[PDB]
């Protein structure tokens, strides 16, 4: 019942651009705000 | 296991009704995660599935009486077309398979 | 030392199945309960998976739901006869029938009231359409053992007859395509196949011969 | 019908070379002709201005300090100039950020400042909001 | 009303726009002439496949209302430019825009995904000259997949219709 | 079959006792507590 | 249980029925052991939960307390109910606006009519413990038989001696099975177009549709089910559709009253409700198939068994509720039903009605109409229109002439010993 075709699709390159996706987004996420942040670490450490 | 695809002929026990059965590709428990002991056994079983499940107790579904027992009798082919050519066209009907003419 | 362990688990099981601690649904912690009802105590029995695989019914893909009410008391004398065979039809092929359609819902009811005659109500994929309610009708000459397949092929003809009946299909197959999963609730306890979830599957791979 | 996809017609040509390219093939063959009509600019321009004030507006974003890799942010309401700057930004590959000024307020603004990160911020002192 | 009355002096022979401020128009052009608009022949609007269909009795009202030869409609997702498929007003047919092949395809595959059965919803995946795989985020200039056959992901799931029509719908759930 | 794992040995116990004790298998014997309706509506 | 049909303006009062815990429920296993006869009636209520607590969302104006009243073997529930509703009443005495009080005639009358009647109070009250005695059985089970009668367990007693009197158990459910609603709607139209030329307009309006539908506990509302009523609930809705009737009717209470026990009394006899008589099947279209169309004698003898039964305490117990002062001493001491629904209704209408039930029974017994194989036929309901006219047009002219029919047929309706 669970039989492919000879010319079956693949999935090592659909996991790694799926999962990539997944990071990118992560990385989109966590972007969000980073100036500003990146602007008080530099006052943190002079006034450390 | 199992590896390799295999063709059997089974007989129903309880009313003695032939069918067939087909064992399909498994695969092999992961060689990366390793585990001697699962990669043996089922080494030494696999080589045993190919001899006409000889140490394996077959449990199966009758279709002509639907229900799932295993009192399945595995025949070589040979003891099949012994069974099978000396029968009347109309019990091959009731025996065996559609068609099967 | 792990078969006496075994011995004190086996003697401390039927201990408490004397004293009534025993919880028979400790596999079962990741499934949705089923509805506690006077009818469906068909979904609550723990069925084995071997005679899941010996009863496979079928019915058309357009049918979204089966109901089986009946009375609790039956007035009638031949009442009695109509509400044995639809406890025996709502026992034996509801659960089945659920679990391998799997877009169908099905719910027993035991409803309290003298009244002789049970019915089925089947509900298909159109909102628009109209349920079909079949009566049970059982035949005089006809035994317990016989009229309960009589009712499954009635059945099994209805959801195909209302199944045929539908206005345009393509609206039903993408319901259908996009239907979540109705047989979640069902217990079934998996017998020397538990091994591995490709044969907890297992009833669903079909070999094709001959193509 | 049977399958879904959905094709249409391969015999249009397809025009491949850069943006400047046919500006500047359009500005030599019709170089008196008008190119676009404002009323409310007073900006009646032909091929020849929009070639000319193009690539001077690319000079412009030279000299103001624009290179080829970074971003330009544009919030200008519906001017002749922001299609000026996407030929300029054109010319001289940067990237052009049109954001729309209908909802606009300052956080969101140092959004698109945290965003973009853009060398040019293109704005105005008085915008008509609805 | 100042917009009417400039471009009935202007003398444009077709314009552009979107339904949404073609309302305003249709509010305040029956004030004027009818003879005023003589010069507006055709005319054209947008559509995010989000809207879907804008209606053709719609379309009937703007030509009758501006004395119109022919109402354009053009439709496509956000990244084709909202041009993949167009519709005229005496044409019902979506006939597709030239050099563009728009598929919807199963999940198991990149470039070798199969084309579904005409009504199945799948992901969507479009080739033309006018239709962009980058997009800018936050993290920086971004991009999609443009595979060996040459269509492009859109990242975005779609069914298509037997007569050429496509419908856009959010990620898949369940 | 000779079970070389003893949960080898449980599943032959299984499909034995489903074979051998079948009635243990019927829904009848499923349903023991249900000969009648649901045990809530009975007597003291 | 007293009263079928009678309504007035009411007001929802939530009352949490009882106390019980989530892991071992008393409560529960009792009512679900004791209450089945209206399963549905007990399924459709809101469960209110609490911390190891639940309760049940009762309205009091709702026949349900009724239900409560009558199907419940536990003592202290309905003894929790009964106290509670009494001391409400009491309490709504002094917020609720001074009763109507008609006419002094009628309560002299009332009066001198109550004095003889217990005798048979006795009767009827040691017959309810005898009755209790024997209450514990293998059908129904009661926690302390033997404990004492009191003023909350009369009801339920009165269910168990209708039982008995019933020759086949159970009438109620079989009948019910029988009997769709809307049938018995249609055809009451059906009734109202023979007995009433061009009169009592054409159906209830929407105040007195949804008071009966709070005046009903209705029925498993499942796909393919045709709503059911219990016999005494099937009397009720025959009166209760008798008032609200008439449209050419002035206002007086005593007139379109009578129309009300008429058609109560009217569902009491066999012969109409088995000539009314169809299955589910029939109504539904379900089963083409069915042996008998009409409702089996039996069931039908037993049915009429049930409502006749306790005429005494029925007088009684609505007795108290001519007034608020006769009502203030003889909640506690005399034997009464205390029900939210004839509150509203004390001084003038609840007196009114006792005389039209007496007036009505006159009627029923002089012409011994409950043998009548056809209670449809064209004379018969003629005198019957022209019967109720009369008393209608008597009692407004001239009071004293329908207070000696009051008395005399009084002492012919109860008899005496
Ligand atoms: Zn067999």
């Amino acid at each position: 019942n669970y039989d492919e075709p000879f010319f079956f699709a693949d999935f090592e390159e659909s996991k790694a651009i799926r999962d990539y996706r997944s990071r990118w987004i992560n990385v989109n996420r966590s972007l969000v705000g980073m100036t500003k942040r990146m602007k008080e670490a530099e006052e943190e450490a002079r006034y450390m | 296991s199992s590896r390799f695809f295999q063709k059997y002929f089974i007989r129903c026990g309880n009313c003695q009704t032939i069918q067939r059965y087909a064992k399909g590709y498994k695969p092999i428990p992961n060689p990366i995660l390793f585990d001697s002991d699962a990669h043996c056994r089922s080494y030494h079983r696999e080589r045993r599935d190919c001899t006409g499940l000889t140490g394996t107790l077959v449990t199966c579904r009758c279709d002509k009486c639907a229900r799932v027992h295993s009192h399945w009798t595995v025949m070589d082919f040979q003891e099949f077309l012994d069974a099978k050519l000396v029968m009347t066209p109309e019990e091959r009907t009731a025996l065996l398979w559609p068609g099967a003419g | 030392s792990e078969r006496e362990a075994a011995q004190y688990k086996f003697i401390r099981r039927w201990e408490l199945q004397m004293r009534d601690e025993w919880d028979q649904l400790e596999p079962f912690k990741g499934l949705p309960k089923p509805k506690r009802q006077f009818g469906n105590e068909a979904a609550e029995v723990i069925w084995p998976y071997a005679l899941l695989l010996e009863r496979v019914v079928k019915v058309h893909p357009f049918t979204k739901s089966i109901y089986v009410y009946y009375a609790q008391r039956q007035s009638t004398a031949r009442g009695k006869l109509a509400a044995e065979i639809a406890r025996s039809f709502a026992r034996e092929f509801l659960i089945p029938i659920t679990f391998h359609n799997s877009q169908v819902y099905t719910e027993a009811e035991m409803l309290l009231e003298y009244s002789e005659t049970p019915w089925v109500v089947l509900h298909s994929l159109d909102n628009g359409q109209k349920p079909r309610i079949l009566p049970v009708a059982p035949v005089e000459g006809t035994p317990a053992h016989t009229a309960v397949e009589q009712l499954l092929a009635e059945v099994v003809q209805g959801c195909e007859a209302l199944g045929a009946s539908v206005a345009d299909p393509v609206t039903a197959t993408r319901v259908l395509n996009e239907r979540p999963l109705q047989n979640q609730y069902v217990r079934v306890d998996y017998q020397w196949f538990g091994d591995t979830p490709d044969e907890r599957a297992s009833h669903l791979v079909r070999w094709e011969f001959e193509p | 019908k049977d399958y879904s996809v959905a094709s249409g017609s391969v015999d249009t040509p397809v025009l491949d070379q850069l943006v400047g390219y046919y500006v500047n093939i359009q500005s030599r063959k019709m170089y008196y002709k008008d190119f676009l009509r404002i009323e409310h600019q007073a900006v009646r321009w032909a091929f020849a201005d929009i070639r000319k004030n193009s690539e001077a507006l690319a000079h412009g974003l030279l000299q103001t300090g624009l290179r080829p890799g970074q971003r330009v942010l544009a919030i200008q309401p519906c001017n002749c100039e922001t299609f000026v700057l996407q030929l300029a930004c054109a010319k001289i590959g940067a990237l052009l950020a049109v954001v729309p000024h209908h909802n606009i307020s300052a956080d969101k603004l140092r959004f698109y400042l945290n965003e973009f990160q853009p060398h040019h911020l293109i704005a105005r002192e008085w915008i008509v909001v609805p | 009303i100042n917009g009417i009355e400039k471009l009935c002096v202007e003398e444009v022979v077709g314009m552009l726009g979107k339904k949404s401020d073609f309302d305003l128009l249709l509010r305040h052009a029956g004030n004027f002439d009818a003879d005023q608009y003589e010069h507006l022949k055709w005319v054209v609007l947008f559509e995010d496949a989000s809207e879907p269909t804008v209606g053709d009795e719609y379309l009937q009202k703007l030509a009758k209302e501006l004395g119109l030869e022919d109402v354009f409609v053009f439709r496509g997702p956000l990244e084709s430019a909202y041009m993949v498929m167009w519709r005229s007003l005496k044409r019902a047919r979506w006939e597709m825009v030239p050099h563009v092949e728009a598929k919807v395809v199963g999940d198991r595959g990149t470039a070798d995904a199969r084309i579904l059965a005409a009504n199945t919803r799948g992901n969507l995946k479009l080739k033309g000259p006018h239709i962009s795989a980058g997009y800018y985020n936050n993290a920086g200039l971004l991009t999609e997949l443009v595979d060996e056959r040459g269509f492009c992901s859109t990242s975005r799931e779609a069914v298509m219709d037997e007569r050429g029509q496509l419908t856009l719908h959010g990620t898949q759930l369940y | 079959e000779i079970p070389k794992t003893p949960r080898e040995y449980e599943k032959l116990l299984e499909r034995q006792r489903y074979d051998e004790e079948r009635w243990k298998y019927t829904i009848e014997y499923l349903f023991r507590k249900y000969e009648d309706g649901p045990p809530e509506l009975l007597d003291r | 249980a007293i009263r079928y049909c009678g309504e007035l303006t009411l007001n929802a009062q939530l009352v949490l029925f009882l106390l019980y815990h989530c892991a071992q429920t008393q409560r529960g296993p009792l009512k679900e052991g004791e209450m089945p006869i209206c399963p549905g009636l007990c399924g459709e209520l809101a469960a209110v939960p609490f911390r190891v607590f639940l309760g049940t969302l009762p309205t009091l104006a709702v026949e349900e307390r009724f239900l409560r009243q009558l199907q419940p073997v536990f003592a202290w529930y309905s003894s929790r109910k009964r106290v509670k509703e009494q001391a409400n009443e009491f309490i709504e005495i002094d917020l609720a606006s001074c009763d109507a009080e008609l006419l002094l005639r009628y309560s002299h009358i009332y009066y001198v009519r109550r004095q003889l009647f217990d005798e048979l109070i006795e009767r009827q009250m040691t017959l309810l413990d005898s009755g209790k005695a024997p209450k514990m059985a293998e059908p129904s089970l009661l926690q302390c038989l033997a404990g004492c009668n009191m003023t909350i367990a009369d009801r339920l007693q009165l269910e168990i001696r209708q039982l008995g009197a019933a020759k086949r158990a159970a009438s109620v459910p079989g009948r019910r099975e029988l009997d769709p609603v809307a049938r018995l709607e249609v055809y009451d139209y059906a009734c109202m177009m023979r007995l009433v030329e061009e009169d009592a307009g054409a159906v209830g309006d929407a105040e007195m549709k949804a008071r009966a539908y709070l005046p009903r506990e209705v029925i498993e509302s499942k796909l393919g089910h045709l709503t059911q009523l219990l016999l005494g609930s099937d009397a009720r809705a025959a009166l209760d559709k008798k008032d609200v009737k008439l449209l050419n009717r002035m206002i007086p209470p005593d007139y379109t009253r009578v129309g009300c026990v008429e058609k109560l009394r009217p569902f009491d006899v066999t012969a109409y409700f088995r000539f009314y008589g169809e299955r589910i099947n029939n109504v539904k279209v379900e089963n083409y198939f069915k042996r008998a169309l009409w409702g089996h004698v039996y069931r039908r003898f037993a049915t009429t068994p049930s409502f006749l039964s306790g005429v005494s305490t029925y007088w009684a117990r609505h007795s108290g509720l001519d007034a608020s002062f006769t009502t203030t001493t003889m909640p506690q001491e005399v034997a009464v039903a205390v029900c939210d629904q004839q509150i509203q209704f004390p001084a003038i209408k609840f007196r009114a009605q006792y005389v039209y039930t007496s007036p009505e029974t006159a009627r029923q017994l002089w012409r011994t109409d409950a043998a009548v194989p056809l209670m449809r036929l064209f004379p018969l309901m003629g005198s019957r229109t022209a019967e109720d006219l009369a008393a209608g047009v008597l009692t407004d002219a001239f009071w004293m002439h329908l207070g000696l029919s009051e008395e005399e047929n009084l002492l012919q309706d109860s008899l005496l010993l």
